[PDB]
């Protein structure tokens, strides 16, 4: 029933709404909104001229209902609710350019994310309207990213070009904490993946790929929180230079240590092999798998941070190399 | 071993150690009597019916989230749980309270299954 | 509920307040004063090689973790105490001169009774100026001294690390809840000897010695206690701190000299700042629910990180025990920030376990013959709290549980404690007004949190039938 | 051309490691030394009521500036003198007592010789231990006597507003870059009791009555001095500050020094560098403003022009040294010239005194320093005439900052031998500044025959 359920505390609608994954949805986007909305995609939309709040599938976003900011606004309180948005052949440019000037001249322009989920080609006016719009577009950190062709004419900066409209600002790149893509198949193979510019990251999200090698990835400074969901087998670092570094003298249960403080030798060599592990990892200290079925390259870890949370997989479960320090 | 559970009502039920220490709350507060505050008579036997139920039972972890919403509802919880909405509440707020999750969330996907199961008329009452 | 969420609100400022809660002047008054520790004075070279072998058997956990070398200590003592029959200067003597005496001090404040009175000699009480009485007036007595040489030798002096560490051997006594403008300031000037000394560069390189890494680790060890105090000790009489350059290590989602923590080590200074940050972001930053979700489960993964060590000697029982106690504590904040905030059903029982836990605790600790070890200050100021919420929503709301914890609570503080007379006996007496106010409100927008509205008025202020109503007010 | 650009940054840096360049350890030593105030000590009142009337008409500017009203020093004094005569405590009086020791004192530096010498009492010379030399030498037996004094009783006090007037009474003398550690740790307690007070909320707001709106100016004027000076001793030694927080002619000489930090910390433009000079042009004529009709209005103003005129010669060395544009040496000689004439008016008045306070020292040290780098890499008899005036007039004039000055004089006198050096292209003169500048930074924590002569120096 419906006030028997609503007499009732937060965490076990959480759960029961995770599960389900109307004064139900009320209280169902309040709790969604309470804790996370990992579950819903909520963002801006205008028919007939007329706006309206969107509220959708992560995946591709297709469309549940809208509601009024009124309406969704005497349900809750009013403020500048950050909130999202994303592009489509259904949001291009001239409602996506109504939306930026109403809410520069009626409202305030209150919203961080934004979406790329169609638009592969960076053409048919979606990136044409919104590459000069990103200035009144302030309180993001926020970004999602579909295609390996848009990641490489646009993102990957090996591949440097002059044309200013084209691509951001730098400005934004410095404003964008957070990141999120998808939807490709061989990131790494034989890439040019290199990120130095995309600074004052801070968190990264992948999901959804066939193939992954990691040491053609370099990035910059203060980015370590890695999120990575489900693929195929991924290439590792290789390590086996460090591997080759190693004796018998100490492994006991997937560990090692030297106890012995005389032997320098050898402990100086623990701690040498110790920091050229974390040089590896360097600036990295936090990495999610769901369950993606392969690793490959042979590892060997820190200790400190399996021991806690930090290396977080799934039960992608077919690999043997396993080891720490 | 065996150890003693106040129903709150005053009624002092008996359990076996090790299959209440499968309990989480239980199997810290010991670390033989305990009490059990707002917590009925039928309600704690139901819940050692299932407890008893699923002892030898695996359940997979508190974070395989894909795992756990892969959902195989059990045939004797399912039929087990053709009560009442009260008791069933009752039942779930017992289970939070004493942190045994795999009833909980079954309890919650058979709710869910009510109110997906549903029918525009019982919105049209509302 | 709202209205319960609101007065909750306003406790927290109340507990702030409660929690900001002789010298004189002028230096030169301990101009011409004896000493404690010459060779007729008081304390017996031979003596006092004891009270630091009792030391380092029971207290090492401090020290140890920030020199590198300990036989350095009995072998500065004896340099110390050759030079001296040879005199019957520089800065490397006058150094570890102030950190022989301020480890003593500490050795003396973490002492029994009986022993020391033992220990000291006899015509020198007829000397200077005069159970545990006796023992905590000598203990202020060398303090003060103390105090005066070292803040003549703290600002006519280069900067060495070895100040620093006075500090924090001093830290753990009730020096700053007795002294804490002092406190603030000479804080203030060890930050900023932190910060010119690069003790920041704990980052561990390719290839070093062992010596090296030792070096490294004593200003690892450092540089988390000193993030530690100087959140804990951060009231608004100072703004200046040093825990913002520190990072939590929560792993948020909404977001260079900036240190990142999770890169470095795992010697538990590192846990307590952890834990530390845990309170932090309860406090002053974003309160969700989601991150406590995270934060608990972070918590209870530390605590069987703690309880993995094991019971081998006094110094490992004192710090566990010390652990334990933080990480209960700050659990029982967190689903007090729930149980408030937001109500989830049955925090309030599920929150006096811990206390209960706590209890037991310190109870064991007494039953040990450790009540010595009870008195670090932490502990008190956790007790001060405990005993302020539980006489609060016990005078709000009813549970002979409640009332149960918070009478052995306060009748252990009340029986045993004489060292902390001013800041118990202003939390006793206000205590008591608040029992008062028991009856009162025993006898909506109450006239009772009306009475708490106005004190809270007057606090901040301080910080530069209505008619009865307000005369209970005078009355307390 | 480059490789001028390219050592004109060495020079930056090598001036930076310029201006980074006995007091007992137990203040015990000093635990009964003598007085110089008391009736029969030394210094007699009815004097000391000379020298503060010496002092009000000569040198108000500072504490004029900074309190709230004045008449209540000589008010305090005498209040001191009835306690002190009925005496034969508390924090008020000691304070009080303090700030009239500060103020005498700087009084002291900025005196001329044969009148305190006039005044100083005969027999307690003979008492005591002792031309400009006895009378520097007094000075600093002054000035010991008061830190022993202040050191104290500063961590012993509450957070008060007068340890700040004491501080800054005491900033314009040769303290800051003789003591500088001191100096910087007494600083930073200050500067916590900044944060303290709030006195960021200089801002005014309305209804606030008059000695609500004196003591938000006397808050303003202290905040931004303060911020001033931290700015300006702001080594290595020191890294806490308060020449962060920000972006009456108080805040113009702090806006000058925000500018000073904009040139030397960050961004080289030029249209910044265009802005910022009329800017200072702007406030040049807001400077001339001020009509001159007493000492304290031209000592003031001599040190306004001063400091536009510094940093219009580093605004100008800037573009001049990163982009080189043509003429801008002699644009940036006419400025140190436009000094010296300032210098030359407060010399031929008789008030040399008032020349002495260190920033003038520490300008032209800077501007001897580049003068000679580009005398010795370029040729420019004008340079070499201004440098050489800069340097006897150093030597002949400066007594009180004898080491530092001297050790920049020899160091300056091994740097003319350089200039034979390079008298007689990765040059070895450059390779040779590349060479000391990491001596200095290890001190901080035929090249054959090139390295002999560096031998022999």
């Amino acid at each position: 029933d419906t006030k028997l359920f609503l007499s009732l505390p937060i965490d076990i609608r959480y759960t029961v709404y995770f599960f389900l994954g109307d004064i139900i949805l009320t209280d169902r986007l309040r709790v969604c909104l309470q804790y996370e909305e990992q579950w819903f995609s909520v963002q801006w939309i205008v028919v007939s001229g007329e706006l309206e709040i969107g509220i959708f599938t992560t995946d591709e976003q297709f469309l549940q209902v809208s509601y009024t900011i009124n309406e969704y606004c005497h349900l809750l309180s009013i403020a500048q609710q950050d909130l999202r948005l994303g592009i489509n052949v259904s949001d291009i440019n001239d409602v996506n350019e109504l939306c930026k000037e109403i809410q520069h001249r009626w409202l305030f322009d209150t919203v961080s994310y934004i979406s790329f989920i169609n638009c592969w080609d960076l053409d048919h006016e979606n990136v044409v309207s919104i590459i000069p719009c990103m200035e009144s577009f302030n309180n993001l950190h926020m970004l999602r990213i579909e295609s390996k062709n848009m990641f490489n004419n646009l993102i990957n900066t090996q591949g440097v070009r002059e044309n200013p409209g084209k691509t951001i600002v730098y400005n934004v790149r410095q404003n964008i904490f957070e990141l999120e893509l998808y939807t490709l198949r061989d990131l790494g193979y034989k890439s040019v993946v290199d990120l130095q510019k995309w600074e004052q990251l801070q968190c990264l999200s992948l999901s959804g790929c066939e193939f992954i090698d990691l040491n053609n990835l370099i990035l910059p400074q203060h980015c370590k929180m890695l999120i990575l969901k489900e693929v195929k087998y991924i290439i590792w670092w290789d390590l086996s230079h460090l591997l080759k570094r190693i004796r018998p003298q100490w492994i006991i249960n997937g560990q090692v240590k030297k106890p012995t403080k005389k032997e320098e030798e050898e402990e100086s060599e623990w701690y040498n092999l110790y920091l050229e592990v974390v040089q590896t990892y360097q600036p990295l200290n936090f990495i999610e798998l769901h369950n993606a079925k392969r690793v490959k390259g042979n590892l060997i870890l820190p200790a400190r941070l399996v021991t806690e949370s930090r290396i977080k997989i799934s039960n992608g479960t077919k690999v043997d190399s396993v080891l720490l320090i | 071993q065996n150890v003693v559970l106040v129903s709150v009502e005053g009624e002092r039920f008996v359990v076996d150690r090790k299959i209440a220490e499968r309990s989480l709350l239980l199997k810290n507060y010991l670390q033989i009597v305990m009490p059990v505050p707002n917590v009925r008579s039928s309600v704690l036997q139901k819940v050692i019916e299932w407890a008893v139920h699923h002892k030898d039972s695996n359940f997979p972890d508190e974070d395989d989230d894909d795992s756990r919403k892969a959902a195989p509802v059990d045939p004797w919880d399912r039929e087990f749980l053709k009560v009442d909405q009260e008791m069933l509440y009752e039942i779930i707020l017992a289970a939070n309270y004493l942190n045994i999750k795999p009833l909980l969330d079954a309890g919650c996907k058979v709710v869910a299954e009510m109110i997906r199961g549903r029918t525009p008329e019982e919105i049209r009452r509302t | 509920n709202l209205y319960d969420k609101k007065l909750f609100n306003i406790w927290n400022q109340y507990e702030r307040l409660w929690i900001h809660d002789a010298f004189p002047l002028d230096v030169s008054e301990y101009n011409n004063t004896k000493d404690f520790y010459g060779y007729e004075c008081l304390f017996s070279k031979e003596s006092i090689f004891k009270i630091l072998d009792h030391s380092l058997e029971r207290l090492g956990w401090l020290y140890f973790g920030f020199f590198t070398d300990i036989s350095e200590l009995p072998y500065q003592m004896e340099r110390y105490w050759n030079e001296y029959e040879s005199m019957n200067k520089s800065a490397d003597q006058i150094l570890w001169d102030l950190v022989l005496r301020s480890v003593i001090v500490m050795t003396i404040y973490y002492m029994p009774a009986k022993s020391i009175l033992s220990l000291v000699d006899i015509d020198a009480i007829e000397k200077y100026p005069l159970e545990l009485k006796k023992k905590y007036e000598i203990f202020d007595y060398c303090l003060r001294h103390t105090l005066n040489k070292v803040l003549r030798t703290i600002f006519t002096l280069p900067p060495d690390v070895r100040t620093l560490q006075i500090f924090l051997i001093l830290s753990n006594t009730n020096f700053l809840q007795i002294y804490p403008s002092l406190g603030n300031n000479i804080l203030v000037h060890c930050i900023h000897l932190a910060k010119v000394l690069g003790i920041k560069d704990f980052k561990l390189k390719i290839n070093d010695s062992g010596s090296t890494r030792l070096q490294k680790l004593s200003m690892h060890n450092i540089w988390f206690r000193l993030s530690t105090v100087d959140y804990m000790r951060s009231s608004p009489n100072k703004i200046i701190a040093l825990h913002t350059d520190n990072s939590s290590a929560l792993t948020r989602k909404t977001l260079i000299d900036s240190i990142d923590v999770y890169d470095v080590e795992s010697n538990l200074e590192v846990l307590r700042w952890k834990i530390t940050s845990l309170d932090r972001d309860l406090e002053v930053s974003e309160p969700s629910l989601k991150t406590l979700k995270a934060m608990k489960e972070l918590l209870g993964l530390l605590d069987r990180k703690t309880s993995v060590s094991n019971d081998a000697s006094f110094n490992t029982k004192f710090e566990s025990f010390f652990l334990k106690l933080q990480c209960n504590f700050v659990m029982w904040k967190i689903l007090r920030y729930e149980f408030m905030q937001y109500g989830v059903t049955n925090g309030l029982q599920k929150l006096c376990c811990p206390a209960r836990r706590i209890i037991a605790l310190v109870a064991n600790f007494l039953k040990e013959d450790y009540f010595e070890y009870t008195t670090h200050p932490f502990c008190v100021h956790i007790l001060c709290v405990i005993a302020g919420f539980f006489s609060f929503y016990c005078i709000f709301h009813e549970a002979d549980e409640v009332r149960d914890l918070r009478n052995d609570a306060v009748g252990l503080l009340k029986l045993l404690f004489d060292p902390l007379r001013p800041v118990i006996s202003c939390f006793f007496s206000n205590l008591s007004r608040l029992e008062e106010l028991r009856h009162i409100w025993k006898s909506l927008v109450h006239p009772v949190m009306y009475v708490l509205k106005t004190d809270i008025i007057k606090l901040k202020r301080n910080l530069e039938s209505s008619d009865f109503l307000e005369v209970v007010r005078e009355f307390n």
